[PDB]
């Protein structure tokens, strides 16, 4: 458990190792060190977050800790912002290819959200080199 | 002949259509063909052909041959007005430069008009042409810059004046305020962009020194929370994070640091009238978050003087402090921590250096992001609130303590008044990091300092190693000796036997022997290898004699100013002005910007007497008064006018000396019986400190 | 005859210039004199003369006499277009109404045109004329309203449609968004102002009941810090501080509360198309801080429907909560107090009423300004965070506990489903203040409630005493008995011997005897004093039988909503809709506004099955599902569409029932094997609560 | 000392009672209960603030307490705001006659500040019935 290459990174890949399914797996947060309920572990699987290991132990993140530390990182390491067309010109790679996550919930943006950003002319944000935007769930009033 | 079927213009045709028209006194064919070929953009692509396909000498010849009357000169401006929107939209949409590289050939044809400087071009032609030029692709800009770099110095100055006159006319002909801005003006933005092109052409046209580059500094490790977050996202360590650099800068491949002595001084490119009409509070926002139409001027820092660049840096630092305060408030709200939004620095008056060093070390090794908080220094033993008065006090005393020659930290040269790093400062690294962090926090908190360093120190701080040319400011005697050795035309193996085995004295007095090459005592200096001896001796002196100390000093300085745009805005020749202040004491400027409170009016009985007294003050008494009131004896960046002095009425005629609130440069002046009593009290008050 | 020298128009001249022109088939003199006299504003001041100097009947006669062809009608619109800017600037600058009161006489002449409703006036004439009318002085507006109040109901409806058609055309003919607004539009603002004038004319034209006004409520004492600050400034207590009232309201002297039954229903004045294009987030700001050009529409609340008035009230409450949070943060920063930005309400599930009562009492008697903070209810014995889910839970249980008939707090009438205040609730005042504060905090926090009260309760809450006409909703049997007594045409001293000595039953069953006058047993009811008996009996029943309890209830309710614009925006007939919710369950609207997350799409395999299942739900099953998910069984103010339901995918096909996150109306639906299994799980899940 | 009519209200009027001059009088704050220095007592005299008495004792306010509680009152009891011309029309009394104090330092506005508000079109604020504006000292950057 001391070689990172052997240790898995994704939630279902990790589940396959312990001979358990995502239905009734037990996981604990990395910041608050508390067990995740079913909702947050399923959200973790959906959001495609890599498992972090501390002293050779599996760890995930709960919704409160994730949404708090993402806000902290946004407030601290905000570099600048750019438009969708300008970002496309800078990277020359289609928007559906670049990995863009939500600022708050850290969920990767589906092409629908990127298109909505394009039409509504919302501004993509750069956070310590991590391009980001606003997802559908976090932009609902 | 009307010449109705001409599609391209060459040197002989534009020469043979001259004598016939002059003899037949009919200049109509000339003007009509000029308006035909020039207005059609595609015509200039092939006209006057041979990485340049245009014979510049032929263009100069035809331009001086045709610019000879009051009618031909009017045949160019209308053609330009008709052409410019077409070329602009063509470059914007059709991507013409992609299909051919010779489309750029028309730009040099247009810009070789020596009458472009004339005032008649500033109405409608030059703005549109500059818009078309600004709408040009990056590679074409790079090749145009490469072509322009071969021009002579007066030509580059001519282009610089050509664009600066347009900028001045456009800022004069219109008024701007908080409502209508200058960023949204398209013509001024285009003019600034072409001026940037010319400035980079000048930079790349001079000497380029890229080999003597300082080693890249180690980026400080963020807090463990951010590392855990990056691990969770799986991004981990990715090399996509760096300073914001100009796309033209990375396309050319040569930085402004490399240009030692440009053809035109950098201060010439600075535009004066634009600065007084430019607002930094909105320009910084337009620089950070992209706006659809507005163009921030901090993307071209050369056009800004030292007064407004300081404003931009201060705005960036203030925004960082505000974000840190927001983070502290969020911590206290959610997690439930004690609200600590200040960089608490509690030190003792006698041992400021050591207490500050240990506190800053324990902060940096634990919370590297804590240094970005607002400074709040509270001296031990005294109770009060530092609203901006104790921090400058702490800065002044820490400067005096660190720069004391007793510690041996810095050698002192009385012939120049410039401290230099002491190579003998062994086993003392924490203090150099301390002084670097002090300088960084000074830049961050907008507090000037009394620091005397040679320009080579700032050049090395910016990331360029010191060289032989920089030795004059640091070691004038050594520079004179080595330049005399270089300029000796005889045989250096016959008069002196100086070899690479070079010995120097020490602080105690006992000299030590140093070797430059492997065995310097066996290889003497000869005529052929004399050049490769001075550049190694000076390199050693400026780089590896202080290799250990200056590395720690630079690391400490960069720990605070890593995210600031200081590396992007300021050249090494402006860092000393940003940190220190102007030494010129102009109280006339202070007269205009002084404010009054407590009942005092501008035309008061005592205010005029006080102003007469301070104007009749001695050169040193002005410094003493400034140090007493504002906490420093140096003028702020800019002039005394930027120092918003406030004089507040205290009370009736008493025997108490006036007191100063250093946090706001506020002077408390009671209404004395007469002028002489006020002068006596001021003299007795400013001398205690 | 051309009639070139006419300066004023009277009934006979405008009649004698008709037969001659008709016989000579020349209508040019008519149109030319009409365009001459009407376009000149000063002419209408004296034309058609006799607090009104204009014979309205003659104006009607001439208007119906002249509106007979397709040419005369075109002679008025051009005259109006020429006149309106002149009258507008005249009233704006020259202050013409100050020098004479008969300048207003032209307004009625203009507005008596029965063809003003025709579509051709909406292009350029009516907007300018409405601008001129809106630019009129206050006293002239008051006298015009007094004149209009004498009109018949269909006339008032005609004026209302005349202005509403203009409003609808102006909002249809242009598009508005966050960029271009409707407030800055001058024509729509003027039309709304004249509509306000007409609405107040309608209000004052009906019955006015000012004598039966509730006693003014005692304004709560602010915190001791504000009292000390007021003492320091010397201002101390000022009676100037009061609610924001319409200047027209205080000029007329009659409030909208007095108008019981207006000539036209109040809902007619509500403009539908304006609301969907009107943004409250900017309108509230324009209402609070005055803007040079923008006009907030909350100054005329009648034009707003219940959906947008709720938005304005919510925005005001949210801004108050934000200011309270700012104050708490400032306290924690400067003074060093523990950051407590929430109204912590920790209660036990079994004894919610008593714990809430004691906590609210100790808060109100100590910190009256603490009630304005955001509610945060945390039940004792359970650990969690109330993001908006526990507060509504606490509201529902506190409503059930308080309105329990066991306590005897409120009498229950099954024939109407409307609880009434119990006069026998002696020595119980804290609970009435508790329920008043609960209602106030419910309005403040935007949480609907299941409360059944007669309209008389809300009328008394707003500040108007209950009367005989309001007895029907409260006591229909008593109302029927007293109206039968009133409608008896015979001698009431012969059939029944009912006197002012009136006895009523009690909750236990033993009746008690009450006296209305000094000695009601000695004075019987006669025919002449029958009218002054019912209005005293009903007055006693609705006012002084519950004099003690309702006073405490009103004080508790007003303690929270004293500074809110609720008293200014909502009539008593809308308070019950603001507090409670609509009882119509329209899932079709919920279909359109439902949002999906967790991987679910609109056209998903399980989403359609779920929608079919819920559409096939029974009337009571829909209520159960709504109560399970959103915490309440009632639709929000407006419709189900405003309830932004969210369905989130949970996980694979399991045996676990779906769970609901009540704070955000979020339903967690796993992907089941088929539709029938999902229906079974939903049925088993929504029935537990 | 229990009859308010006998007790003075202004600083120099109070000074005359105790046979002491404003030069060397001793006063203590009402909120923090700390002695005022010369600067704040002179500022109190200049700002025309009425002396408050607690249990028959003289009391003044220090700069920190005043500027803190004025900010609190502004954040709490802010009613609305109006323009200078609209305020003039509402009150029909000249601006130089109405008593307008600064929001922060509670200093009455001299006609110069009111004129500056008029030309610059700054907005007068209403705080619990107390009209207020921004003074010269508190609006300096
Ligand atoms: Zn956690
Ligand atoms: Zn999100
Ligand atoms: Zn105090
Ligand atoms: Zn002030």
């Amino acid at each position: 458990f001391q070689d990172p290459q052997e240790r898995p990174r994704k939630l279902p890949q990790l589940c396959t190792e312990l001979q358990t399914t995502i239905h009734d797996i037990i996981l604990e947060c990395v910041y608050c060190k508390q067990q995740l309920l079913r909702r947050e572990v399923y959200d973790f699987a959906f959001r495609d977050l890599c498992i972090v290991y501390r002293d050779g132990n599996p760890y995930a993140v709960c919704d409160k800790c994730l949404k708090f530390y993402s806000k902290i990182s946004e407030y601290r390491h905000y570099s600048y912002s750019l438009y969708g067309t300008t970002l496309e010109q800078q990277y020359n790679k289609p928007l559906s290819d670049l990995l863009i996550r939500c600022i708050n919930c850290q969920k990767p943006l589906s092409p629908e959200e990127k298109q909505r950003h394009l039409d509504k002319k919302q501004r993509f944000h750069n956070i310590r080199g991590r391009w980001t935007g606003r997802c559908m769930s976090c932009s609902r009033s | 002949i009307d010449f109705k079927d001409v599609t391209y213009l060459t040197e002989e045709k534009v020469y043979e259509i001259l004598e016939l028209c002059r003899e037949r006194e009919d200049y109509s064919p000339l003007i009509r063909v000029i308006g035909r070929v020039f207005s059609s953009a595609e015509a200039l692509v092939q006209s006057f052909r041979k990485d340049v396909s245009v014979d510049i000498d032929a263009i100069r010849r035809v331009y001086t041959r045709l610019l000879s009357n009051e009618k031909i000169e009017t045949a160019f401006l209308n053609a330009l007005v008709y052409l410019s929107p077409n070329v602009e939209c063509d470059l914007t949409y059709h991507n013409v430069y992609s299909r051919d590289p010779n489309y750029l050939n028309l730009f040099i044809i247009v810009m070789e008009n020596r009458n472009l400087h004339s005032p008649e071009y500033l109405e409608m032609a030059l703005p549109l042409f500059c818009k078309a030029m600004s709408k040009l692709p990056l590679a074409a800009q790079g090749k145009l810059i490469r072509l322009w770099s071969k021009y002579n110095a007066d030509q580059i100055r001519r282009m610089m004046e050509t664009f600066q006159q347009l900028i001045t006319y456009k800022v004069i002909s219109n008024e701007f305020n908080s409502r209508n801005l200058v960023n949204d003006d398209d013509a001024i933005v285009a003019a600034s962009k072409c001026l940037k092109m010319v400035y980079y052409a000048n930079v790349v046209g001079g000497e380029v020194d890229t080999n003597h580059n300082e080693e890249d500094d180690e980026e400080p490790i963020p807090e463990s929370s951010e590392l855990t977050l990056q691990e969770l996202l799986g991004e981990e360590r990715r090399n996509k994070k760096g300073p914001r650099v100009d796309p033209l800068e990375t396309e050319l491949g040569v930085k402004t640091l490399d240009c030692r002595k440009p053809l035109i001084p950098f201060e010439e490119f600075i535009n004066e009238p634009l600065n007084e009409v430019l607002e930094m509070d909105k320009d910084y926002t337009f620089f950070k978050v992209e706006t659809e139409n507005k163009f921030s001027f901090m993307t071209c820092p050369f056009i800004l003087n030292a007064v407004t660049k300081n404003l931009g840096l201060y705005y960036d630092n203030r925004i960082r402090m505000y974000s840190e305060r927001r983070i502290t408030v969020l911590y206290s709200l959610v997690q439930g921590q004690q609200l600590n939004p200040y960089l608490r620095l509690k030190v003792r008056r006698d041992h400021i250096i050591d207490d500050a060093l240990v506190r800053l070390e324990m902060i940096a090794m634990e919370n590297p992001a804590d240094l970005k908080k607002q400074l709040y220094v509270e001296f031990e033993g005294e109770q009060g609130v530092d609203e901006g008065g104790v921090s400058k006090e702490f800065f002044q005393l820490v400067v005096e303590e660190i720069f004391n020659p007793d510690i041996g930290m810095f050698t002192y040269d009385e012939s120049t008044k410039l401290f230099w790093f002491n190579p003998s400062s062994f086993e003392t690294e924490g203090q150099f990091t301390l002084i670097g962090i002090v300088l960084g926090l000074a830049i961050y908190n907008n507090c000037i300092l009394d620091v005397h360093f040679p320009m080579v120190v700032y050049r090395k701080l910016m990331g360029k190693k010191g060289t032989f040319r920089d030795l004059g400011d640091s070691h004038p005697v050594l520079y004179q000796s080595l330049k005399d050795l270089l300029e000796y035309e005889g045989n250096v193996e016959d008069d002196m036997m100086i070899t690479f085995q070079i010995s120097q004295t020490d602080l105690f007095g006992n000299p030590m022997m140093y070797d430059l090459k492997e065995n310097g005592d066996k290889i003497p200096i000869t005529n052929e290898n004399r050049k490769e001896f001075v550049n190694l001796y000076s390199d050693y002196i400026l780089n590896k004699s202080v290799e250990k100390q200056f590395k720690a000093f630079r690391r400490g300085f960069h720990m605070v100013t890593n995210e600031s745009p200081l590396k992007y805005l300021f050249r090494p020749e402006e860092i000393e002005l940003l940190i220190c202040g102007s030494r010129n004491l102009d109280f006339q400027a202070l007269e205009e910007t002084t404010e009054y409170d407590g009942g005092y009016t501008r035309d008061s009985v005592l205010i005029r007497e006080f102003w007469e007294i301070v104007h009749s003050f001695t050169d040193e008494q002005k410094r003493l008064f400034l140090q007493f009131t504002t906490g420093t004896d140096r003028a702020p960046v800019g002039g005394l006018g930027k120092l918003k002095m406030i004089i507040a009425k205290n009370g009736p005629d008493t025997e108490r000396l006036p007191t100063s609130h250093t946090a706001f440069n506020v002077l408390l002046l009671p209404e004395y019986s007469s002028k002489e009593k006020l002068k006596e009290r001021l003299l007795k008050a400013i001398t205690y400190a």
